[PDB]
């Protein structure tokens, strides 16, 4: 019995940042995350 | 409170402005406790690393939620 | 019969091919004679833009599942089915020992770096009677040392076996045939940063921690034999140049040696501390 | 230049700054000089010593 | 930015005003028309250009170099 | 049609292979040679041409029988038309589903 | 321009569209397809009986398309076949399958 | 001249915008193809026709 | 003026007015398959590599890359890249003097040009290094411009 | 070795190659480029 | 032999022989001898009739 081995930590860090780097979210879902828009202070 | 995992190994906080030039993401691990048990049936004979977990910026765990504004100069971070 | 082509000009033939290209209007040009060659040159960069067979090689497979417009028993048969055309491979070996250091690399954040070498040399042997067996593990555990040792970071045997238990023997051996396997199919410095790096010092020591495993090595004091130990007893003495609270208790606790080399380390270098005043 | 001005930023507003101009007719033109593009008979040379000491 | 050397459309002197601007208004507590205005600038073109600039480099200059 | 359209050939019997240009090998640093969803919807029902030839080949387990058949018509269906109602959509190994050629023709954008 | 051929050149009058007899389909087939691994698979050019092989048209416009010669910019592709152990449905089809059968008896087929 | 009438004048907020014309500027005569249909590229910063 | 257009003071353009910068980065990285294959930032040659593009070189640096500052125009090759060419492998024509090296370097965008800003070398997250270039040019109002 | 910088200590590294991705004075991790000596005459037209 | 840069100029002169020359990277040839029948790509100059739209 080996804990490591156990938990793979990917299962969360690799879910979470995919459904971020694309709005993605599951699919089922899209147009979530956006990269943000640094035009001018108020865009 | 954030940091990241350097390919040799080494591990370290990380600051909002080198993430955006690593690359990298601006994350923070969890830690959860774990009870391993066992019972034979009807009796019974540390801390969990799960993941890294991104942040929002100006959170309580982000480490610009309290710092000063001009250090934000020295964090070289638009106030 | 070779199939080829070789590019040439018809009004020159003067040489082998000097001539230029003109991707962004699409044509070879007789870069010497002014005459153009070929034509309707198609993209050749926007084509990859898009989007393991290094180790995988030739064959190929896809990854599927159930759809929108589906029920659950189409997704139960091409759940079972697609568990069906595996054991056409062994590659169900070649892939999980992947799979298993997918997780593996993972689980000690190994970078995609060492995965892959540490995948790759696995697609080099993956067998032989000489290996026959040999625990499907202690490979997997030399599989990624290899890697390591070629991602250039290198790990402790202790390390990886205190990532997996593996008797350290047969693999020891496992490891020593598999580097002559490579040898055939063709440093002790390293560790200091990551040691400290829990130890959360500054680079001064590891530094100078550097120099002093780099004066001991080669003057004499042939210095550890399982030297890893006198790495250490460099952190211990590059920390006895400082002041800062290093126990060698606290050293041998997290960095698992016994301090009586680290006397003993220290012991010659409490005698070889005087050649070793750079600073 | 070390400063926080893109460099012909500052060489712009270095265009905007007037110069005494009495004695311009004793200068001819910069095209009009067979120089070597530049000399004291078309044209006037400045430099800048700026340090954020 | 950097108080713009002359003004757009009339051209006059502004690299000057700039810091005499300034030491008016600390110093004299004193309001905006009459401030320009003793600095000789009676068009508006440029009662535009000072009385709208932004000085910003002084926020550039904050940053450690 | 006798001469043009059989019934007979409503029922594909044997599938001709378009050829390389019209299913490309997108071909990107020496490595990164890429190929289009018509590329393995050949492979697959290629393999699902020959596993099901050998189960009939060797052995005759007379329900799986009907299975690799099931399976390849299936595919083939796929291979002819990705968007089919009341079906799964046969995705690929990136998860989107596969680009059919129907769908090279489907609509705004298609060939036509 | 494109290289000389004597062929006397003719525009289009007439489009019949129709099915091929899988006699025609082999008939004209240059090739048989075996072997989905792809290319050669020593990690040289090219498979042969394979999802792409040679005998078909030819790419990297250093090839030559063995059949019909070299110019990428004119081999018009030739075709491989692939035979079916079991005849399958043709999907766009089905419909009429199921409104062909109606029409018959399953038994004389008349 | 004078002028025969009277013209509104003030200052006023302007703003600029992206959409500069060194940004939509391009022609093409005989540029790359698709590798799929030989068609011309599209895409402008790609010599799109 | 007619239809939504303007007439714009040429003089105050020269004053500066509506001016404004122009801010492009570039990015790259090496990265490899067995290690077997290593992509390599370096100075390319016509003498030695193959597939080789049209613009220059000679502003590169022998480590691949151009100091700041340094002018530029569209088709300069701004960071020198290359790939591992197996001989056998392809046979494309000229191989038979190189056998070295593919190139694989990022041009400036042929229709862009100005001056090299701001160069920085890292690893990415995963210890390959990776260089990013900044572009800067000025963008003075022109007749199409959009105000 | 070719004069780079580090963003936390400013300092002429002033490096070669096979070197650890590191300066001077402050652990620092990333460098620049370090901008030519040589001049670049100006059209500033 | 104005080359293709300076406006008045041309980019491709076409031989009868389905051959085709670029200007530029031919101006080591220099003037070449035209002949009739060959043909040649000027730049667009005045009075061209050309097609122009504007989408949709
Ligand atoms: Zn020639
Ligand atoms: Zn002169
Ligand atoms: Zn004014
Ligand atoms: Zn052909
Ligand atoms: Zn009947
Ligand atoms: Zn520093």
């Amino acid at each position: 019995f080996n804990m490591k081995l156990a938990i793979n930590a990917k299962t969360i860090t690799s879910g979470l940042k995919y459904a971020l780097a694309t709005g993605n979210w599951g699919s089922s879902r899209a147009g979530v995350s956006q990269v943000l828009n640094r035009y001018t202070y108020s865009s | 409170k954030p940091m990241v995992n350097e390919s040799d190994g080494v591990t370290h906080a990380l600051y909002p402005q080198e993430a955006r030039l690593r690359n990298l993401t601006y994350s923070s691990g969890l830690f959860v406790d774990v009870k391993k048990r066992t019972y034979e049936l009807k009796y019974e004979l540390g801390k969990v690393f799960i993941g890294r977990l991104p942040i929002m910026l100006r959170s309580k765990n982000c480490y610009l939620s309290e710092a000063t504004e001009s250090d934000l100069y020295k964090l070289k971070e638009c106030p | 019969p070779n199939l080829n082509i070789v590019l040439t000009c018809p009004e020159c033939k003067v040489y082998p091919p000097k001539i230029v290209e003109r991707f962004s209007e699409g044509d070879v040009v007789c870069a010497l004679c002014g005459l153009v060659l070929s034509d309707k040159l198609v993209d050749t960069r926007s084509e990859w833009r898009t989007f393991n067979p290094l180790l995988d090689g030739n064959n190929l497979s896809t990854r599927i599942g159930k759809g929108e417009t589906t029920d659950m028993r189409f997704t139960k048969e091409l759940n079972k089915a697609q568990g069906k055309n595996v054991m056409d491979k062994k590659d169900n070996e070649v892939q999980a020992a992947f799979a298993k250091i997918t997780m593996l690399c993972d689980a000690a954040e190994l970078p995609k770096i060492v995965k892959d070498c540490a995948k790759e040399a696995y697609k080099l042997c993956h067998d032989e009677k000489t290996l026959k067996g040999k625990s499907m593990e202690s490979i997997m555990a030399a599989s990624i040392l290899i890697g390591c040792r070629r991602a250039e970071v290198a790990r402790t045997f202790k390390e990886i076996q205190s990532l997996i238990h593996v008797k350290t023997k047969e693999f020891g051996k496992t490891l020593n045939i598999m580097k002559n396997i490579l040898r055939g199919k063709s440093q002790n410095l390293t560790y200091i940063p990551r040691f400290c790096s829990h130890l959360g010092l500054p680079m001064q020591v590891t530094t100078s921690a550097e120099y002093t495993a780099k004066k001991c090595k080669e003057i004499k004091e042939i210095a550890g034999k399982s030297p890893i130990t006198i790495a250490v007893v460099s952190i211990y003495l590059n920390i006895l140049l400082f002041q800062i609270p290093i126990t060698a208790a606290k050293v041998g606790q997290t960095l698992q040696v016994t301090e009586g080399t680290i006397k003993s380390g220290y012991k010659i270098l409490y005698e070889h501390r005087d050649k070793l005043v750079d600073p | 230049n070390t400063t926080v001005l893109a460099d012909e930023f500052i060489a712009h507003r270095l265009g905007l700054i007037p110069l005494q101009s009495m004695d311009i007719e004793q200068l001819e033109y910069s095209r009009d000089c067979f120089c070597e593009d530049h000399c004291d008979k078309c044209s006037v040379v400045l430099t800048l010593q700026a340090f954020g000491e | 930015m950097i108080v713009p050397v002359r003004c757009f459309s009339c051209g006059k002197v502004v690299g000057d005003k700039w810091e005499s601007y300034l030491n008016l208004l600390q110093e004299d507590e004193l309001d905006e028309g009459t401030a320009l205005s003793r600095l000789g600038l009676k068009r508006y073109c440029c009662r535009r250009m000072i009385l709208t600039h932004v000085d910003l480099i002084e926020k550039f200059l904050r940053y450690n170099p | 049609n006798e001469v043009f359209s059989r019934p007979e050939w409503m029922i594909l019997t044997c599938l001709p292979v378009p050829p390389p240009p019209v299913r490309p090998s997108i071909s990107f640093n020496e490595s990164q040679r890429g190929e289009d969803d018509l590329t393995f919807k050949l492979a697959d029902i290629l393999k699902a041409n020959i596993s099901l030839e050998t189960l009939e080949h060797n052995g005759a387990p007379h329900h799986a029988i009907e299975e690799a058949e099931s399976l390849l018509q299936f595919h083939v269906a796929t291979y002819m038309d990705n968007d089919i109602a009341g079906q799964p959509q046969a995705l690929q190994k990136s998860g989107r589903p596969v680009k059919s050629i129907r769908a090279r023709l489907k609509g705004k954008e298609g060939r036509i | 321009g494109q290289q000389y051929s004597s062929a006397p050149l003719r525009t289009v009058k007439e489009v019949q569209f129709g099915l091929f007899s899988p006699e025609e389909v082999r008939a004209i087939s240059v090739a048989k397809i075996r072997f989905p691994e792809t290319m050669d698979e020593t990690q040289t050019r090219a498979k042969i009986g394979g999802l792409n092989d040679p005998r078909l048209g030819s790419i990297d416009r250093n090839l030559k398309c063995q059949t019909c010669q070299e110019g990428m910019n004119e081999c018009p592709g030739h075709f491989g076949h692939i035979d079916l152990a079991k005849p399958v449905f043709h999907v766009g089809f089905i419909a009429k399958i199921k409104k062909v059968c109606e029409c018959v008896c399953m038994h004389c087929g008349k | 001249k004078k002028l025969m009438a009277q013209i509104f004048f003030g200052p006023t907020y302007y703003q600029r915008l992206r959409h500069m014309v060194d940004d939509k500027i391009h022609a093409r005569a005989r540029g790359p193809m698709q590798v799929l249909t030989r068609q011309p590229v599209e895409g402008r910063s790609r010599d799109g026709g | 003026n007619q239809e939504d257009s303007m007439i714009m003071n040429q003089s105050s353009i020269d004053r500066g007015l509506f001016r404004s910068l122009f801010f492009r980065s570039y990015m790259d990285q090496e990265k490899k398959y067995g290690m077997s294959i290593t992509e390599t930032f370096e100075k390319p040659q016509r003498t030695n590599t193959l597939r080789m593009k049209h613009g220059t070189y000679d502003k590169l640096d022998d480590d691949g890359l151009i100091a700041p500052g340094v002018r530029v125009s569209g088709e300069d090759v701004i960071i020198g890249k290359t790939t591992p060419i197996s001989p056998d492998e392809e046979e494309l024509g000229q191989r038979t003097a190189y056998h070295s090296k593919r190139d694989a370097s990022t041009p400036l965008r042929s229709t862009e040009n100005g001056i090299v800003d701001q160069v920085l070398v890292t690893t990415n997250q995963d210890g390959l290094k990776f260089v990013k270039v900044r572009v800067r040019t000025t963008k003075i109002p022109q007749i199409g411009d959009k105000f | 070795t070719l004069k780079y910088i580090c963003a936390e200590c400013s300092s002429k590294l002033s490096l070669s190659r096979t070197d650890a991705v590191r300066c001077k004075d402050c652990g620092h991790r990333i460098l620049l480029k370090a901008r030519t000596k040589r001049l670049v005459q100006f059209e500033a037209r | 032999r104005n080359g293709p840069n300076e406006h008045p100029g041309a980019k491709y002169v076409i031989r009868d022989s389905g051959d085709r020359i670029d200007l530029r990277y031919s101006k080591r040839a220099g003037d070449i001898q035209l002949q009739y029948g060959w043909k040649v790509e000027r730049h667009i100059m005045d009075n061209d009739p050309v097609l122009f739209n504007r989408q949709p």
